[PDB]
């Protein structure tokens, strides 16, 4: 398990080893925060959604 | 025996809250509030509450002063 | 001295005639602080 | 480099400074976490920071490193082995070029010779 | 233009490995599940980072995880002293207010910092080296006052310690030089012409024999007979050895009322 | 001894100590609350505790020492003289056997020699 950690490395040259994971060539226009939003956000979906459970008794609901 | 018709009586009035808070309200209240002071009485109920509230959240941005 | 030994090392007078020109330094009681709110 | 099993706790607590960590020995309860079966001696759970490794080959061994190794009491004991040494490596070398800074140095408070007296 | 990816995207080769530390059955099997179907779940978060995209952490049900703090003796009480153990249980309780509070930084660690010097102070320390390889010491007194005036009070005081904590560092360093090129009473004469031509494996459990009975088939075959035979001859040896013991000295602490020496701690109580 | 009317006031305060204390000039405001005529020239004035101290002569000169002399503007002036001659006493003193003590000397917070910055 310690050499299937190095197994996409063995393939590749220390240059392209480099060129592929160091250095990324930069763009800082992605919206890397959408993780975030798209999860705690749900919670708010999730309740539009829960607020309307045909559940009669509001006991049940609560 | 007791009165078992008041069982979870404050549980059910607090979900009830939870539910529409200012419907809770303003029915808990209408009787009171047949009886409305002046305007003086009224800005200064907000003025110092909203005024204490203020002082709060200074006191809670200076904590984080002490922390810093 | 009087029955009596204080060791010091040896004195320099000319120490004495020290040129010290007195420099500018002004104390604020009430200034500023590292962080605000 | 402690040349022992045990160490006094108070000789690595700072004298001039307000003490927020101690160093201390190795956690043994960590090892009855460990479901599976081991053999492990008692001669080598004393030295500092090693048990916690010997607790990580054990687990790297049972499990791998994908999936199974991902368990509460296996990466514990790798947290804490990871730990151990770079605590005691920063300690070890504060205590090799910063003496004065423990508790039970003579040079954190030196005690004046009998000529600076004046008696 | 595509979006770069961290080399952890080619261990795992996707972006949600659903990773649940709590090892229960209800955990597991719907891991399993969100992991297979997470190509086409809108309730899909992601535990890989990227260059586009962030990710979230190791999960532990349905909140998060993380390891036990490393165990750490430091607390302070607040009703009644609580005397915290850090080894008398495997996880930290969480801190009540009325009981304890804990020792700051809970996934900390003990480094060494420094204080960057100004950005003036640092162009003088320039311009005097510089003037230094060039023109010489001699010639650069203006130099020198320029730093005694434009350096700050506190960056004199840390360029005035550096000197002296280097000046400590290296007196260590020899002290240790010393200690370890000190020729010892059973190197006297040795050469590097008498050293034996072996290596680190040479000395390893499969040439050298550990100082254990049973870390081999050495004594595999000695029976009963034999260990009589060999009591005997090991206290015929001791007819000889015995006749020598050490004197016991004075109790160098035997005054409680005196700061004791902290002495060699007895193997036994 | 100050050899001048006037002195910097930040020179008379502490730079590793709390300043609950400083050396204020004379109170020239007291010497109004005198309600008898006097003589006093504008060039002594100035010099320390001297003001406190010939408003006490000019009040022992109209009064006594005896139930006269009893009244808030005259014994105000006397214990003024008093409590200035005490106080530049000791900072008088302090300022000869312990300068570093005051804001401005230059062994308050000692410059280093550029010898000592190995550079
Ligand atoms: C045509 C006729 C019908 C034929 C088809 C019939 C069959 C239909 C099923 C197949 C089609 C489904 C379509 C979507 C495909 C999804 C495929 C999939 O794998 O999803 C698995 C999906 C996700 O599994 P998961 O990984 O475990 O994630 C849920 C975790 O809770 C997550 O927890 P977490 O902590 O890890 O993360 C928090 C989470 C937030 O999660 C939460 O907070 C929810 C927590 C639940 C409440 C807590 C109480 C839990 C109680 C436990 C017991 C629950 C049992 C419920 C059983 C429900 C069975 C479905 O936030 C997020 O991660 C991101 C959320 C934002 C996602 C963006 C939203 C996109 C949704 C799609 C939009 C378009 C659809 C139309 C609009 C919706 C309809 C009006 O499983 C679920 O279904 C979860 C329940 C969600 C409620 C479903 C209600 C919508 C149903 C729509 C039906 C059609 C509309 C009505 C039409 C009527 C006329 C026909
Ligand atoms: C060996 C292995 C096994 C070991 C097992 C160990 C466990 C032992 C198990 C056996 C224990 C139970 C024994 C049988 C009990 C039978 C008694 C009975 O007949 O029922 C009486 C009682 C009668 O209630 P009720 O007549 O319907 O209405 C109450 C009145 O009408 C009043 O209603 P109300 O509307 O006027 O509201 C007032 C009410 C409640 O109003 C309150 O002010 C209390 C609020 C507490 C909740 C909030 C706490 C604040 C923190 C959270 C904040 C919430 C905010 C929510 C909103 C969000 C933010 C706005 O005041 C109360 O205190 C009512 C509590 C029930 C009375 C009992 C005497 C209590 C006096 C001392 C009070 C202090 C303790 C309170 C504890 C919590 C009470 C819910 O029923 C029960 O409470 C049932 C409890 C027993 C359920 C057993 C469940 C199964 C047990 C096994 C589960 C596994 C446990 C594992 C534990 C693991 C170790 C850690
Ligand atoms: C005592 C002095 C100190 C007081 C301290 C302050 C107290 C807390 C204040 C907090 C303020 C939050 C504001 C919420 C905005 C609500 C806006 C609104 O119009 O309310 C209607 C709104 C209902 O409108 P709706 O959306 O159409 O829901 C009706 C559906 O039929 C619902 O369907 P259903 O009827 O079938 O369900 C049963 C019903 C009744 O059953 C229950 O609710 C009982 C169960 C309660 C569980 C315990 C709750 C623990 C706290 C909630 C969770 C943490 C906060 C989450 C974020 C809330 C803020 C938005 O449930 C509900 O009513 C709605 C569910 C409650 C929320 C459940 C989910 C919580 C997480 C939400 C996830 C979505 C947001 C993501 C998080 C965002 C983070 C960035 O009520 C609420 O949602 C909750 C009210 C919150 C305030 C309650 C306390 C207010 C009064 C406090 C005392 C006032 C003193 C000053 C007055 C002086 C008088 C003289
Ligand atoms: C988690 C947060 C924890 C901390 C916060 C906790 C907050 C708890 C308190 C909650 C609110 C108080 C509860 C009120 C009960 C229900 C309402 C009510 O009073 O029923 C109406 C009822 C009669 O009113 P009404 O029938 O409608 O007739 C009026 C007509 O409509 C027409 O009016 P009128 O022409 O006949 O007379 C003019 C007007 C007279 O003009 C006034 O209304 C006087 C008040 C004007 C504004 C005063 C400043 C605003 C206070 C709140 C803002 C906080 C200030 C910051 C505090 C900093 C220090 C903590 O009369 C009134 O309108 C009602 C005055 C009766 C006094 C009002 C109740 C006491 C003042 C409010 C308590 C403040 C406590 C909050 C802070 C607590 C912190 C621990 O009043 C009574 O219950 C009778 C009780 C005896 C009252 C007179 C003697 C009072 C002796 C105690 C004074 C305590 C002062 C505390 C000062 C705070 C510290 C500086
Ligand atoms: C040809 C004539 C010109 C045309 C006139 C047309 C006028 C149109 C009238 C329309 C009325 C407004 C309609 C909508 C509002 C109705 C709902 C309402 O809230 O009314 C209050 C309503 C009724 O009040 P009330 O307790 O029944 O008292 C009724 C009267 O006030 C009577 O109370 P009283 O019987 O106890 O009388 C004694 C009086 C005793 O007063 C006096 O004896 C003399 C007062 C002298 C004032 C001294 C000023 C000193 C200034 C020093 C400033 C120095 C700092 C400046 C620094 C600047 C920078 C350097 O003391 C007061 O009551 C003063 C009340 C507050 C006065 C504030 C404004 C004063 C100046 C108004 C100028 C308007 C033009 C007048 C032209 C005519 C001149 C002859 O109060 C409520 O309970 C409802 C809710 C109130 C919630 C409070 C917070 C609400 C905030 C928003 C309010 C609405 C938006 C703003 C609208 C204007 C409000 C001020
Ligand atoms: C949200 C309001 C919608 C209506 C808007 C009306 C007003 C119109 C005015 C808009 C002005 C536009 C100003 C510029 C906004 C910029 C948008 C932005 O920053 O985010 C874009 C950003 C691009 O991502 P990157 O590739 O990382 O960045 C590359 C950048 N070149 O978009 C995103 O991150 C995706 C999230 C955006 C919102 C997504 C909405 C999701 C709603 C879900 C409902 C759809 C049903 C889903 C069903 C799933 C079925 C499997």
């Amino acid at each position: 398990d310690f050499a299937e950690l190095l197994r996409p490395l063995r393939s590749l040259s220390f240059n392209q080893v480099v060129d592929r994971y160091v250095l990324i060539p930069p763009n800082h226009t992605f919206y890397r925060n959408w993780t975030y939003e798209k999860f705690l956000g749900g919670f708010g979906l999730s309740y539009l959604i829960l607020r309307e459970l045909p559940l009669r008794n509001f006991y049940a609901r609560v | 025996f007791p009165d078992r018709g008041n069982k979870r009586r404050w549980f059910k009035n607090l979900f009830r809250l939870i539910k529409n808070p200012m419907g809770y309200i303003f029915w808990k209240t209408y009787k009171a509030r047949l009886a409305k002071p002046s305007l003086i009485v009224t800005s200064m109920f907000i003025g110092f509450t909203l005024g204490f509230i203020k002082l709060k959240a200074q006191s809670i941005a200076y904590s984080k002063k002490q922390y810093a | 001295y009087e029955d009596f030994v204080f060791t010091t090392p040896y004195f320099q007078p000319e120490s004495t005639f020290k040129s010290v020109p007195k420099l500018f330094s002004d104390i604020l009681l009430g200034g500023v602080e590292w962080v605000y709110t | 480099t402690i040349f022992a099993e045990t160490w006094e706790a108070s000789e690595y607590q700072y004298r001039n400074k307000a003490n927020l960590k101690t160093l201390p020995v190795n956690h043994l309860g960590k090892l009855a976490e460990l479901k599976f079966d081991f053999v492990e001696y008692k001669a080598h759970q004393l030295i500092a920071c090693h048990l916690y490794e010997r607790m990580t080959i054990h687990c790297m061994n049972q499990y791998g490193l994908f999936k199974d190794f991902y368990r509460p009491e296996c990466l514990d004991a790798q947290y804490y082995f990871k730990t151990c040494v770079e605590l005691n490596a920063a300690y070890g070398i504060q205590k090799k070029f910063f003496p004065e800074h423990f508790v039970g140095s003579p040079y954190a408070r030196p005690v004046p010779q009998f000529q600076q007296l004046g008696l | 233009k595509a979006p770069g990816q961290i080399y952890a995207y080619d261990i795992h080769n996707t972006h949600y490995p659903y990773v649940n530390i709590k090892q229960d059955s209800q955990t597991q099997l719907l891991a399993s599940f969100r992991r297979s179907i997470a190509s086409i779940n809108p309730f899909s978060y992601r535990q890989v980072p990227s260059q586009d995209r962030a990710a979230f952490g190791l999960r532990w049900g349905n909140a998060w995880y993380a390891p036990n703090p490393y165990p750490n003796g430091i607390h302070f009480d607040r009703v009644f002293p609580t005397h915290y153990d850090p080894l008398a249980e495997t996880n930290r309780t969480k801190a009540n207010l009325q009981l304890i509070k804990y020792a700051p930084g809970n996934y900390s660690t003990l480094v060494v910092t420094s204080e960057k010097l100004p950005r003036p102070c640092i162009r003088t320390i320039q311009n005097y080296r510089r003037c230094q390889m060039v023109n010489g010491t001699e010639k650069c007194n203006s130099e020198a006052q320029d730093i005694l005036a434009i350096c700050p009070n506190w960056a004199l005081d840390h360029m005035k310690e550096k000197v002296r904590f280097y000046t400590k560092a290296l007196a260590i360093n020899n002290q240790t030089y010393i200690r370890a090129m000190q020729v010892e009473e059973y190197n006297q004469g040795r050469t590097v012409a008498d050293v034996a031509p072996k290596t680190w494996i040479h000395g390893t459990r499969q040439h050298l024999r550990p100082d254990t009975m049973w870390a081999d088939d050495r004594y595999t075959n000695i029976t009963q007979t034999e260990i009589n035979e060999a009591i005997k001859r090991v206290e015929a040896r001791k007819a000889r050895e015995h006749e020598k013991k050490p004197v016991e000295q004075a109790n160098v602490n035997a005054n409680t009322g005196e700061q004791p020496v902290r002495v060699e701690k007895s193997l036994y109580p």
